[PDB]
């Protein structure tokens, strides 16, 4: 009943810091502040709609990302929940460890279970980022006031370059989209204030784009009478795709495999390389800035200086240690040059595990969550035509 | 003989030091520091293919399902012929059936006739018990444990004209006492859950338990793990569980408990090294090399190393390496759940003095998890060793020789159906894009032949004319519907939206589209400082966003140009958010809902605070 | 700026009230006050 | 894969041993009437057995009067199928308190069936999740022998809050084995033996979590395994340096009146001293009765080392060591 | 953390410069059927300056300056609550020697006594003392005196000389 407003006094102030990070550094516009403030203030009326007698307000760290995702689709931005979980688990916008370092004066009177929720306790998993969006579009009506128009062209330009496929699949998918679609445009963002039950329809818009990217890449390769996509090129795709590299997208992707403990291909750190373990620890430098028996600890780090004792990478350093994301592809695309059945489809099945698990880590869902998304797209694409 | 010991224990854990020094003044490293020095010693496989056939628990009453060691039969005793190499494992449907020759690596023999004997129960233990060196021969029999019986066979009369392995048998003694027996060792001496016995090994197959036994049933032992071994043949058995070791001389009334491991470690695995003095024990968190005492054959405990992993399903196998100066004893701890490995070195020298050198680890195969590693004696500073593995949920028993110098079944069941009816109904959608791509190999080619033309210079001024038309309508529709206090498409045209591809001039169409709207009621977003979300780099301009995506699909695209121009405009016509209501729309609306909230939430509704 | 001197390590601590009486670099519970700039006069003989 | 330095707690892990050891208390008290006839539930359990305080396993010597008759009255299926129904029928009411996994956790392991699942496989805290990452990469450059990279893993493992006493000194060789521009290794053990070294008493009645008396303690009747390591080291550093008397005061300063292992290294401070003093550049008043102190000292310090418990020194050989210097002295 | 304390500090704290007393006991029950060894803390009894136990023990005059002491540090004195209370030396009787003093105070000890006596001061090699005095009666008998706890005791010497070793009257 009381100090629930004390949460509210800083749950905007942390969200003040989530967005001012995006504005000052990642070039996000000043209007993005104001788009979210309509999104911010309307849920306070929903709390004001709740009686103060036993209100039990429903705010979590999954909320402050979900209301930060809806401001990106009203502005029609190419930033997504793969471009949020890659900017939070890589310790870039303050999602993780928010209770402990952000207030600095408002901290102490907050109770113990409230201050527990406000820091970045876990990372969201298996549609927990999605079901809150379903609870966000429903509780405050982002529908019927705003535009819930997922710019899917701004989403699958990424998914071409994630795994280095030729750009025909950008339009091969598009006509699979434009065949099986109610209302050709506008994959619908879903709203739910109805009840607490996950409806097993997979009505999330960004969820269903991926199944269109899953069913296309099998159909354009298994049924190829045109012999334009040869098997030996597939043998030069997955062999060139299952290949580690040290770009900052890849290094940032390596952090994302770390954080999720439930699934396999999470104990993937054993296969790390020579260069990979340097910058992973230079990333770990950017965890301690988020994260009377005290001069002993000062005495401890006199014998472990964080820099190297000599020959560090400070000033007279290199030409380039690390290359950019436009240049690793110039080694990937300049590798699989050959371009012009039981064992053909198995070499397609190599990609079937590989690209659908690489997808599975990028968006924080389980394999059963993508099991629903194929069995309700493929069994719904057939029923429309048959 | 080194100094810093106890007589009950002796430790050399991870990466600190020894605990001893003689101070020998002999100019030959004046120490007996219990870490010998050398260079590195890494291990590289020799991979081969040898032979082949609730999710949160596993059961301890299984031990193994394979054994293979050099053996000598009754036709090999009287003859000069010595050294026969077998292999036996459980396979089949229910695992209730049980079934050779190294040439340069170990391979199955060319006559390839495994004696696939059939039983009435799945197999839980397969062992051939090995030979004590005080007999000269190698024992020609095999011990197995089933769920329903206990069979003993006898490997009789291997052939060279047939390479056959025929057997005799013992009478399969069932469960008169109906409790699952755990460990048998010969060195029918068995260990049931809670008690052990001495059973009669027969010499007659053309046709039992001795009256001396004991019970070991710990009342607070919830697990189902046991283990028994003879201790240096002197009629003294070492009886185990996960918690304690019970030593029993069955020859006299002599019982004494030695290990007590309930507090912070528990016994996992215990492989009796073929050395009848030097024996190895593996609890969790520590490797113990507990040997035999030289004078009184009761129990020696010696130099021991901490086991750095912390797990709950630990196993070990140990393989002897005999060199001129010393003996080595590598210690292979494996686990049912993870794939990786960990190995030791113990320089067991002559005068009961030994050391260690360190620990190392190597890599594995991406399909399966290990359940049994099996060593090869190989008939007998470049350490060499050899072992054969058994994986759980992978039935490909391979081979390895370490020396110094995935389409899952959840993917074929979802795709590629074999219905003849809908074999082709999807195929029209397959030919839908076979139609529509070659429809668009020419519709884009309508634009390709035109290079800075004047009909497309006419169309661009026809295009931006039509942008100023429908926008200025809705700007007043936003102005007439201003006081709502309760959207951006730019896809309203339907002419082609596709008959013009000139990227460096299309931005100057859109700068002019921003120049034509300098006043309020309409604002826009940038296109040079917002396009970096695709590439995560500097996007200096719309002119050279194209030039690095032009060089991105050169070698994969046939004709390399038509696919690339049509995505860049497709981005702009889907990042077409040019229809924002200007600043007077949120200023009148943001405070409006905050005026609906009382003074309790006004101070809570405050940005620009610190 | 108002400060002190540490006894052992000569660290010029500056103490506020409701602080621990230790020094910040060495946990040394004995600490001697220093002088400021103040004006005092004297005679001579 | 390795062991992780986290004091981690969850409600299901606090249940599943209270769900475990309570049933052990019954079946042992059920055994107390069967073996005779012919409020924590863990603190009550540990009042029968001794935590070893020196070792992972309290070893017991077998070559003694520790013999025992063998119980040839076996525990068959009859006497076991009748002894277990009365606690398990009684155990059903805490099962309806615990969650739906713990009712299946306890009843599966009640017939054998050791679990496969790791207790640290579901910690999920983004920082503990980064502890288990850099403690399995810490060993993996040690065991692949790469120090100047594993130096930087360990410089960022100490700074995470929650790491224990364990990994601090266990792989402290990274300063020692570097030697390039390093702190020579010994300076860290000096830091270790100051601030974690107590003289407390082992109370044994509290149930211990995340600290363990085999290696990471420093209480009484168990010398700290990083302290005797610091004792054995700097004398080898003394042996490497050819100051000797500093440790020969620093072992003289504590009267460790419990063990035997501190006395021999204290005797070895004089035995190592008396070699170079038995050189003299021979081929004469102070340097004859000077060594005869240190000849006399070891014969006392080993004599009191041998008065203590089981610590088998070469009592024949060590006398023949310093006797060779008497021939050099004469 | 435990650090060394120099006598420059306990002057400033104005408490004693104590040192921990270590004293291990024994519990031998039933002719020693069970033995229990307990090094117990006993408090702080202080430490003479430049003793063994003082931290200026073998300390150089350059290194006596650098711990705030005298460069010709004298030692010898305690520190009790900040006050340098040493212990004055006495004069006692020379030990190991039977003196034969006459004193009229010996006549003050009863009838039949005299002023003749032999006063030996017997120490033990742990530096104790035990003064045994041998008075002379006028009636021919000689008695042996000692002082055990708080009192004075009188025994004939025929009791003692018979009881030391088995000797007859002539020996
Ligand atoms: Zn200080």
């Amino acid at each position: 009943h009381e100090a629930k407003l004390l949460f509210l006094k800083s749950f905007q102030f942390i969200l003040k810091r989530q967005i001012r990070w995006l504005i000052t550094e990642m070039r996000f516009p000043k209007e993005f502040e104001h788009v979210a403030k309509i999104i911010w203030l309307k849920i306070l009326k929903t709390i004001n709609d709740q009686p103060q007698e036993e209100l039990k307000l429903q705010l979590h760290m999954t909320s402050t990302i979900s209301i930060l995702y809806l401001a990106s689709t009203h502005l029609s931005l190419p930033v997504y929940t793969c471009d949020y979980i890659k900017w939070i688990c890589t310790a870039k916008m303050p999602y993780f460890q928010a209770s402990e370092i952000l207030p600095k004066s408002w901290r102490i009177q907050l109770p113990n279970y409230y201050v527990s929720i406000l820091e970045g306790s876990i990372s969201p998993f298996n549609g927990q980022l999605y079901n809150k969006i379903a609870l966000t579009c429903g509780m405050i009506h982002f529908k019927e006031f705003f535009n819930s128009e997922i710019s899917c062209q701004g989403l699958l330009l990424k998914l071409v370059m994630q795994c280095a496929l030729p750009p025909e699949f950008y339009f091969y998918t598009k006509q699979v989209i434009e065949f099986e679609e109610t209302d050709i445009r506008n994959l619908t963002l879903w709203e739910r204030t109805d009840e607490r039950h996950t409806g097993r329809v997979s009505n999330h818009a960004e969820l269903r784009v991926l199944s269109y990217f899953m069913l296309t890449i099998n159909w354009m390769l298994s049924f190829d009478r045109d012999r334009q996509y040869p098997l030996k090129w597939i043998l030069s795709l997955t062999e060139s795709l299952t290949q580690r590299t040290t770009t900052s997208e890849s290094i940032g992707r390596n952090i994302v495999k770390v954080v999720y403990p439930d699934k396999p291909t999470s104990s993937d750190y054993f296969q790390w390389s020579e260069e990979e373990t340097l910058e992973f620890l230079k990333w770990m430098e950017k965890q301690f800035l988020p994260t009377d028996q005290k001069i002993a600890r000062r005495k401890l780090y006199k014998i472990f200086p964080l820099d190297r004792e000599a020959n560090h990478d400070g000033e007279f350093n290199d030409s380039t240690h690390q290359l950019t994301f436009i240049e690793d592809l110039q080694e990937r695309y300049a590798k699989q040059t050959p371009f012009f059945p039981p064992a053909r489809k198995e070499a397609i099945g190599r990609l079937l595990t590989h690209i659908a698990s690489q997808l599975l880590v990028d968006f924080a869902i389980s394999k059963e969550q993508l099991k629903d998304c194929i069995s309700r797209i493929k069994n719904a694409c057939l029923h429309r035509m048959n | 003989l080194g100094v810093g010991v106890q007589g009950a224990s002796l430790y050399c854990p991870q990466e600190n030091y020894t605990t001893k020094k003689q101070e020998k003044p002999q100019w030959l490293r004046p120490v007996d520091d219990t870490l010998a020095e050398d260079a590195l010693d890494l291990h590289i496989v020799v991979k081969s293919l040898l032979c082949d056939t609730d999710a949160f628990f596993w059961d301890p009453t299984v031990a193994n399902r394979l054994d293979s060691q050099y053996i000598q039969t009754a036709s090999d005793l009287r003859n000069y012929r010595d050294g026969t190499e077998i292999i036996a494992y459980a396979s089949g449907k229910t695992g209730s059936v049980l079934n050779l020759t190294r040439q340069n690596t170990l391979h199955l023999n060319r006559h390839n006739n495994v004696t696939s004997i059939e039983l009435h129960s799945p197999i839980k233990s397969i062992k051939i018990p090995g030979a004590s060196e005080s007999i000269g021969r190698r024992s020609n029999l095999v011990g197995i444990i089933t769920e329903n019986s206990f069979q003993i066979f006898r490997i009789e009369s291997v052939h060279s004209r047939s390479c056959d392995v025929m057997v005799s048998s013992s009478e399969p003694l069932y469960f008169v006492e109906i409790d699952d027996l755990q460990v048998v060792d010969f060195a029918a001496i068995i260990d049931i859950k809670g008690n052990w016995s001495i059973g009669r090994i027969p010499k007659n197959f053309n046709n039992l338990i001795d009256n001396l036994h004991g019970t070991i049933f710990d009342p607070e032992e919830l697990s189902s793990w046991k283990r028994i071994e003879w201790f240096s043949h002197f009629q003294k058995i070492l009886v185990f569980d996960r918690s304690k070791m019970i030593e029993i001389d069955f020859m006299n009334n002599w019982q004494t408990e030695v290990v007590q491991a309930k507090a912070w470690s528990n016994i996992r695995d215990y492989k009796r090294i073929d050395d009848k003095n030097g024996i190895l024990l593996t609890s969790r968190e520590i490797i113990i090399v507990g040997a035999s005492e030289s004078n009184d054959p009761v129990r020696r405990i010696s130099w021991k190393h901490d086991l750095d992993p912390d797990d709950t399903t630990l196993r070990i196998t140990v393989q002897k390496v005999k060199k001129p100066d010393h003996i080595l004893l590598v210690a292979f701890v494996y686990s049912m759940r993870h794939k990786r490995i960990y190995m030791h070195v113990f320089s067991h020298r002559k005068a009961n003095l030994f050391q260690s050198l360190g620990c190392s680890t190597v890599l594995e195969i991406p399909g399966g998890t290990p359940t049994g590693i099996e060593t090869i004696l190989t008939l007998d500073f470049e350490l060499v060793v050899d072992f054969l593995v058994k994986l759980r949920n992978s039935s490909e028993v391979y081979y390895y020789a370490l020396s110094n110098t995935v389409d899952h079944p959840e993917w074929a069941s979802l795709f590629n159906n074999a219905d003849e009816r809908e074999k082709e109904s999807i195929g029209a959608l397959v030919s839908q894009i076979k139609l529509k791509e070659r429809e668009r190999i020419s519709r884009v080619q309508n634009l390709i032949e035109h290079e800075n033309s004047h009909d497309e210079d006419k169309y661009l001024q026809d295009l931006g004319y039509r942008l100023s038309i429908a926008t200025n309508e809705l700007l007043e529709s936003w102005q007439k519907t201003k006081d709502e206090s309760i959207h951006s498409k730019l896809k309203n045209l339907l002419e082609n939206s596709d008959s013009f591809a000139s990227i460096p001039e299309f931005s100057s169409l859109l700068d002019q589209f921003f120049q034509y709207y300098q006043d309020q009621d309409v604002t826009f977003i940038g296109f040079e400082k917002l396009l970096h979300l695709f590439l995560h780099e500097d996007v200096p301009g719309l002119d050279i966003f194209y030039n690095k995506l032009l060089q991105c699909w050169v070698l994969v695209s046939p004709q390399a140009e038509l696919l690339t121009k049509e995505i860049v405009k497709d981005i702009i016509w889907s990042l077409a958010r040019l229809e924002k209501p200007s600043l007077f729309e949120p200023i009148q609306n943001e405070i409006s809902r905050s005026l609906s909230g009382p003074y309790q939430d006004i101070i809570s509704s405050w940005d620009m605070d610190d | 700026t108002l400060k002190y001197i540490c006894a052992e390590c000569s660290s010029k601590l500056s103490l506020s009230r409701t602080d621990a009486v230790r020094c910040k670099d060495c946990g040394h519970r004995i600490l001697l006050k220093a002088r400021t700039k103040r004006l005092v006069q004297f005679e001579a003989r | 894969m390795f062991e992780v330095p986290i004091t981690l707690t969850n409600r299901k892990f606090a249940q599943r041993r209270k769900l475990k050891y309570q049933y052990i208390n019954y079946i042992s008290r059920r055994f107390d009437r069967i073996s005779k006839k012919s409020s924590d539930e863990e603190r009550k359990f540990w009042k029968k057995y001794e935590k070893p305080e020196k070792s992972f396993e309290i070893w017991r010597t077998v070559s003694s009067q520790n013999k025992q008759p063998i119980n040839k009255q076996k525990m068959t299926y009859h006497n076991f199928k009748k002894i277990e129904k009365i606690p398990l029928r009684k155990m059903e009411i805490p099962l309806l308190h615990c969650t739906k996994e713990n009712k299946l956790y306890f009843q599966s392991i009640s017939r054998g069936l050791e679990p496969l699942k790791t207790s640290t496989s579901e910690v999920r805290n983004y920082r503990t999740r980064h502890i288990v990452t850099l403690t399995d990469l810490l060993h993996l450059n040690v065991s692949r022998h790469n120090w100047s990279l594993a130096y930087k893993i360990f410089a960022t493992l100490i700074r995470i809050p929650g790491v224990q006493i364990k990994s601090l000194w266990g792989i402290g060789v990274e300063i020692l084995d570097n030697l390039s521009n390093s702190s020579s290794g010994l300076d860290f053990l000096q830091w270790m033996c100051q601030i974690y070294s107590s003289k407390s008493r082992f109370v044994q009645n509290i149930n211990y979590r995340s600290i363990v008396p085999p290696f990471q303690t420093g209480s009484r009747t168990h010398t700290a395994k990083f302290a005797i390591t610091y004792l054995w080291s700097s004398l080898i550093n003394c042996q490497k340096s050819m100051l000797i008397d500093k440790i020969s005061e620093w072992v003289l300063t504590p009267p460790f009146m419990e063990d035997a292992e501190v006395w021999f290294i204290y005797a070895s401070c004089h035995l190592l001293k008396a070699d170079t003093l038995s050189r003299q550049f021979v081929n004469r008043d102070i340097k004859i009765n000077q060594v005869i102190k240190h000849i006399h000292y070891v014969r006392t310090f080993l004599k009191i080392c041998l008065d203590k418990g089981g610590f088998a020194v070469p009592s024949r050989l060590i006398e023949n060591q310093l006797k060779s210097f008497e021939s050099r002295l004469y | 953390v435990e650090r060394k304390v120099y006598p420059s500090e306990s002057r400033q704290r104005l408490t004693s410069y104590r040192g921990k007393l270590l004293l291990k006991l024994k519990w031998s029950v039933n002719n020693g059927e069970e033995n229990l060894f307990e090094v117990r803390d006993c408090g702080g009894l202080p430490v003479m300056l430049q003793s063994n136990r003082c931290h200026l023990n073998k300390m150089s005059p350059y290194e006596l300056v650098q711990h705030k002491e005298e460069s010709d540090e004298i030692g010898g004195y305690f520190i009790v609550n900040g006050i340098e209370k040493l212990i004055r030396m006495l004069i006692v009787q020379r030990r190991n020697h039977p003196m034969a003093i006459i004193r009229p105070s010996f006549a003050n000890r009863g009838a039949s006594y005299s002023h003749y006596g032999i006063q030996i001061r017997s120490v033990r090699p742990d530096q104790t003392s035990q003064t045994n005095v041998l008075h002379y009666l006028n009636d021919g008998q000689v008695t042996f005196r000692f002082s055990w706890r708080k009192n004075e005791y009188l025994v004939p010497v025929v009791m003692i000389l018979k009881a030391l070793c088995h000797t007859s009257d002539r020996e």
